[PDB]
């Protein structure tokens, strides 16, 4: 819920 | 007479009419209003027609002489819940007393059936029962 | 390239070689009917697929409300400044994000790529 | 001259019934149907359920079945199934054989989805001038059937045991 | 009654089909069954629209879907499929006016009601099927009016976008102000209160 | 000569036949009478370069049908009669087809709505029985 | 309780299988009786390898219900009637001008070339049915049986309703032929709209 | 490993059995320490 | 799906890496294989780039924009025009036009880009086709100088006449289906 790096 | 900046209020007026008109449950309730008006009555009239007859009895000449049986159902009819009690005497079945009895929340369900008779006597006779 | 029916059978013509004449036939496994070939080319396969999408888009789509579109891009055939544009929208197109233009208004129908 | 601004206008008669009942006899235009060949032709019902239906109960029927031993085959037969069906002729499909075995075969199916909604009428010229309409009894979609060799079913069924046929078919045909 | 109307509105059937006519005409099937092809299909999906929002022939339940790159309209009367309400736009403005709502208003003793809306032709069902057709406004008066143009081409308008959630995720307050799985989590455990 | 040959001279003669498909209501009007040997008129005006095809309901059948014409080169079509005297025979063959279509728009939907009416009356449905039978 | 939508063509692919790309159809009666019977019709993958495979490639086969062997699709045409190549290919593909679907078909037509009899085609359709099969004639007469009542019953269940069951089989292979091309999306499972 | 230009010394790959057929067991031991200490480790975590 | 571009490379992280060393599984997920360079190579991106093209899998399907087949009786009838000026360079002094020339060709056409991605020569490419189908495949090669590379292939000569009395009516394949099957190898297999 984050980014394409961290989490959904 | 568009509706500027006053949407909020037509919108929920809009949605106000929508579960007035349809509950939150509508959909189980329109699905088995539909299952009982139509299916039942359908279903009954999709089956064949039954068709009996007797395997060459008494050994005669047999020229068709078995007689031939033909049973149609039609005209589905259901009544309001009902409970019979221990006497017999039929009487409605308030949904609250299904409850606390552990009785079956039912209705009955009636068939009209004709019958034909074809003993190849000439002559073919049709006896209906009605609400079997 | 294409495949010819035979007239007599109305079935797929293969192809077959005479060796007297050195001249390619077309003919039905099931019929005697042979044909001489005009195109002389058995199989192609282009590996590459580079086909051009453009005759592929129908000008139907122009009526597609969720297409955007654009007026910036003037029709090249008429003139017309709105014109639905939409990518390639095609399974084994690689790697390309080409706006496929059509031109909007009726019977114009033109598609072009800028 | 006239022809730019003919006004043609006709009077419709439709009888109450026609000895001759009127039909549709549709062709693919694939096909390539000419009638200038067709000096005799000969339309009938199909007898398919010779392999499917009928005389294919020839021999255990007639067998000799007798008495008790009758009623008791006959009872066993009908209610072992649902009394297999016979020739109901006016049911079936037409076969059309055009100039006898040398020409071509067609075979015309009646169309299945009927006309509930819809009717469909034939205009004829007449000597009286005035159209008539004839209802359309029936419809029929006939397709040719090729006289060429035919593989037989056990050869065929041999052939396709190999179905890696890496010889080239058209020989193997030749063969047959 | 919908394949009554369709052979009447010049449907050819696919028995009296022409193999070649096929490729440049759009299919119609419905329920699943291919019908026939239609040579002019906007005129005829239009008729369709027409038709379901003044409730004559079709039903409103009934959702017709028209693929224009693949050249199939399919018409779906079978019963399971999901729909929900929503407002209409013709050009860019919404079919809902001053006037239904102060029908509306005063329900009682006026027996105006949400059928009167459906009949009217203001709001309409949409299933998903015909949700990937139509492009939607989530609040009117922003999106319809006039701006820096994204869509001038707007269909279908929500009601509001709240009615997305269900029962118990609707006793949320502020829902919008909460990371996701904490709704989900007070939508499990208001079905365990007390009351 | 046989009982299975089929007359020809139709197709010989080169018979030009025209198919048309007409609406319910029209051939259930035929039909009511189908004995006084006249329905209506059908009338061709053609112009330079354009014709038009109509059909006038005759005075008495009603107590305009215009006609749109359709390409027959993708299909040939012909027409076989089967004599009730076992003498099959070919009309002509189809040179020409047509469309009948309504005139009203609106108003006809009525008339549509009463026949699907009457086509649902045989449609039979579950009845609510007030009282348990016995 | 949620279903797959019946009555609609379906095209997936299935890495496991050996069919590149499965287009699978379930159809009911309108609902009014007899459970829903999937008919799917499928493309091998050219992965497998032969000099006589590799040449032929991709081979379309169909999943007929009620037969246990997969039956190639040229003879479930021939099955229903439509003997002649070119009219199989006129229900399959629809525009005769685009090269690539033709080259698709043409395996499919070169594996079943052995058959040209309807007659046949149903005799072998009995024989790799399930069910077993004693003659020829009670061979064909079941399969004849299976064509018009098991496989596609929303198309038609009778009425000599072969000629829509076949244009609707071939718009089945119509549409595996886009997805193989490319020219449609595979669908997918997920989509409400599928899921009645 | 037998191309030119490749160091045989270093070059490894993630695939345990390869590394028991092409390189034995004992190097299997050391790889597989390395391939489960690499997936303890993405996260930061530690294991003795 | 929380990996990082960093890597540029596909890689099985987490349980399911910690499932496929447990269970020591036959086939990983994602097999890979970590090269370090010896030397120079090392040192120049060049050198690495050459290192990198001989131990990457190529095949003729990479580097084949497309193939036709075609029938010419005659070679030196050139069906296509393109074909005709290196054609007649060939047979200006023919080889192995004594045996036969089959009538079928199979004619191939290289994308220049790919080509020289991979570094590839149409006489390596010859070569390497020759040696792995022997004298059954005669190959025709243009000069790198013509803006369309061109490989024409034909059916061996030596097969073409049979080389035997008997000739054996089998005509397994006759020829063009012989070829086809030998495209599909060619562009499946050649480990260029
Ligand atoms: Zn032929
Ligand atoms: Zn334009």
């Amino acid at each position: 819920i984050w980014g394409i790096g961290c989490n959904p | 007479e568009i509706t500027p900046d006053l949407w909020q209020e037509a919108c929920w007026i809009v949605i106000s009419s929508y579960f007035d008109e349809k509950g939150l449950v509508r959909q189980q309730l329109d699905s088995f209003d539909e299952f009982i008006q139509m299916s039942v009555q359908r279903i009954v009239e999709d089956a064949p027609p039954i068709d009996l007859q007797a395997e060459a009895q008494h050994a005669s000449g047999e020229v068709e002489e078995p007689p031939r049986y033909l049973l149609k159902f039609e005209q589905i009819y259901l009544s309001k819940p009902t409970h019979w009690e221990r006497d017999g005497a039929p009487s409605p079945m308030m949904p609250n007393e299904a409850r606390l009895r552990n009785l079956t929340y039912s209705a009955p369900l009636y068939v009209d059936i004709t019958k034909t008779v074809i003993k190849e006597g000439e002559e073919q006779l049709q006896t209906q029962h009605q609400k079997t | 390239v294409g495949i010819r029916f035979c007239q007599e059978c109305n079935n797929m013509l293969y192809p077959k070689e005479d060796k007297e004449n050195r001249i390619l036939l077309y003919a039905c496994r099931n019929c005697d009917y042979q044909q001489e070939a005009d195109n002389s080319c058995i199989y192609v396969n282009k590996i590459t697929h580079e086909v051009d999408e453009l005759t592929q888009i129908i000008a139907d789509v122009s009526q597609d409300p969720t297409l955007p579109r654009t007026e910036d891009h003037p029709c090249q055939k008429c003139g017309h400044k709105e014109a639905v544009f939409f990518q390639s929208h095609s399974a084994r197109a690689e790697d390309a994000m080409r706006l496929y233009y059509v031109c909007t208004a009726p019977h114009c129908g033109h598609r072009w790529t800028e | 001259g006239p022809s730019s601004q003919n006004v043609t206008e006709y009077v419709v008669r439709v009888p109450k019934n026609t000895t001759k009942k009127y039909n549709i006899m549709a062709f693919n235009a694939a096909d390539k149907v000419n009638f200038a060949t067709w000096n005799q032709a000969r339309l009938e019902r199909d007898l398919s359920n010779k392999k499917i239906y009928q005389e294919e109960e020839m021999p255990e029927s007639g067998a000799g079945s007798e008495f008790n031993r009758k009623l008791r085959e006959e009872a066993r037969r009908k209610k072992y199934g649902i009394v297999l069906k016979e020739f109901r002729p006016e049911d079936q499909p037409w076969l059309l054989r055009v100039n006898g075995k040398s020409g071509r075969k067609f075979k015309g199916i009646k169309k299945g989805g009927v006309t509930e909604n819809t009717s469909y009428y034939i205009f004829t010229q007449c000597p009286d001038g005035a159209f008539e309409a004839f209802p359309v009894h029936n419809w029929y979609n006939f397709t040719p059937l090729a006289r060429h060799r035919t593989l037989t079913a056990e050869e065929a069924e041999e052939e396709w045991e190999r179905r890696n046929k890496v010889l080239n078919h058209f020989s193997i045909m030749q063969q047959r | 009654p919908i394949l009554e109307f369709l052979e009447e509105w010049s449907m050819e059937n696919l028995e009296e089909i022409s193999p070649a006519a096929i490729a440049d005409a759009t299919k119609i099937f419905v329920n699943g069954c291919w019908v026939g092809i239609h040579k002019d299909p906007e005129q005829l999906m239009n008729t369709l629209r027409k038709l379901r929002r003044q409730m004559d022939i079709i039903v409103s339940e009934v959702s017709m879907i028209r693929d224009i790159r693949e050249r199939e309209i399919r018409i779906y009367t079978d019963a399971g499929r999901i729909c929900r309400p929503l407002l209409i736009v013709e050009k860019q403005k919404l079919l809902l006016k001053k006037r239904h709502i102060d029908q509306l208003k005063e329900r009682e003793y006026n027996n105006y009601s949400w059928q009167d809306l459906v009949a009217s032709g203001v709001v309409e069902y949409i299933d998903t099927l015909e949700e990937e057709t139509v492009m939607l406004a989530m609040t009117p008066d922003d999106l319809q009016e006039k701006e820096v143009a994204y869509c001038s081409t707007y269909t279908h308008c929500e009601i509001h976008p709240s009615m997305i959630l269900g029962v118990c995720a609707s006793i949320i307050p502020f829902p919008d102000h909460n990371q996701s799985p904490r709704n989900t989590y007070q939508s499990a455990m208001g079905k365990q209160a007390m009351g | 000569a046989e009982r299975g040959e089929l007359d020809l001279t139709g197709a010989k003669q080169n018979t030009g036949v025209w198919l048309v498909k007409v609406p319910k209501y029209l051939s259930q009007q035929w039909a009511k009478a189908s004995g006084r040997g006249e329905v209506g008129k059908l009338r061709i005006a053609k112009t330079q370069g354009r014709t038009e095809v109509s059909f006038t309901l005759n005075e008495d059948l009603a107590n305009e049908h215009p006609f749109v014409l359709q390409s027959v080169g993708g299909q040939t079509l012909t027409v076989f009669t089967e004599s009730s005297s076992d003498k099959l025979s070919l009309e002509g063959i189809v040179v020409q087809r047509a469309e009948c279509r309504p005139a009203a728009s609106e108003n006809y939907m009525r008339l549509k709505r009463l026949q699907i009416e009457e086509s649902s009356k045989p449609v039979r449905l579950s009845q609510q029985l007030d009282k348990v039978v016995t | 309780q949620e279903k797959m939508a019946t009555n609609t063509v379906y095209v997936f692919a299935k890495k496991d299988s050996k069919y590149a790309y499965t287009g699978e159809c379930r159809s009911c009666l309108e609902n009014s009786s007899r459970p829903t019977s999937t008919i799917w019709v499928s493309m091998l993958a050219r992965g497998g390898q032969g000099a006589k495979k590799s040449a032929i490639g991709q081979r379309i086969v169909a999943t007929l219900p009620y037969i246990k062997q997969e039956v190639p699709i040229i003879i479930v045409f021939r099955a229903l009637g439509f003997v002649s190549d070119r009219d199989i290919l006129e229900h399959i593909i629809y525009d005769f001008e685009d090269p690539e679907m033709m080259e698709m078909v043409k395996p499919s037509l070169d594996e079943a070339f052995v058959i040209q009899e309807q007659n046949v085609a149903l005799n072998f359709i009995g024989s790799r049915g399930a069910k077993p099969g004693v003659t020829k004639e009670k061979r064909i007469k079941y399969a004849k049986e299976v064509l018009q009542k098991e496989m596609l019953p929303h198309v038609g269940v009778s009425d000599f309703c072969e000629t829509k069951k076949a244009y609707f089989l071939g718009y089945m292979v119509h549409r595996l032929l886009l997805a193989a091309l490319g020219r449609r999306e595979l669908d997918d499972r997920d989509h409400y709209g599928n899921k009645r | 490993l037998s191309e030119k230009d490749v160091d045989p010394v270093r070059t490894t790959s993630n695939d345990i059995v390869e590394i028991f057929t092409v390189l034995g067991i004992e190097a299997v031991r050391k790889a597989l320490e390395r391939e489960l200490y690499h997936v303890i480790s993405f996260d930061g975590s530690y294991v003795n | 799906f929380h990996y990082a571009g960093v890597s540029a490379k596909n890689v099985t992280l987490g349980v399911p890496r910690l499932k496929e060393l447990i269970n020591i599984s036959k086939k990983p997920k994602t097999p890979s294989l970590t090269v370090f360079l010896l030397g120079q190579s090392a040192r120049d991106a060049e050198r690495a780039k050459d290192i990198l093209c001989r131990l990457e899998h190529t095949t003729l399907r990479k580097v084949t924009a497309n193939t036709a087949i075609y029938y010419d009786p005659n070679p030196q009838s050139t069906v296509v025009a393109e074909d005709q000026e290196w054609v007649n360079v060939y047979y200006e002094m023919p080889d192995f036009d004594v045996a036969r020339i089959s009538p079928w060709l199979l004619r191939v056409e290289l994308d220049r880009k790919h080509m020289t991605d991979r570094k590839l020569t149409m006489e390596q490419i010859a070569e390497k086709i020759n040696a792995g189908f022997g004298d059954d495949l005669n190959c025709i090669f243009n000069d790198d100088n013509a803006e369309k590379l061109v490989l024409r292939i034909r059916i061996m000569n030596s097969d073409e006449n049979k080389m035997q009395e008997e000739e054996e009516v089998v005509d397994k394949m006759d020829d063009d289906v012989f070829l086809r099957c030998i495209e599909s190898n060619m562009l499946t297999d050649m480990t260029l």
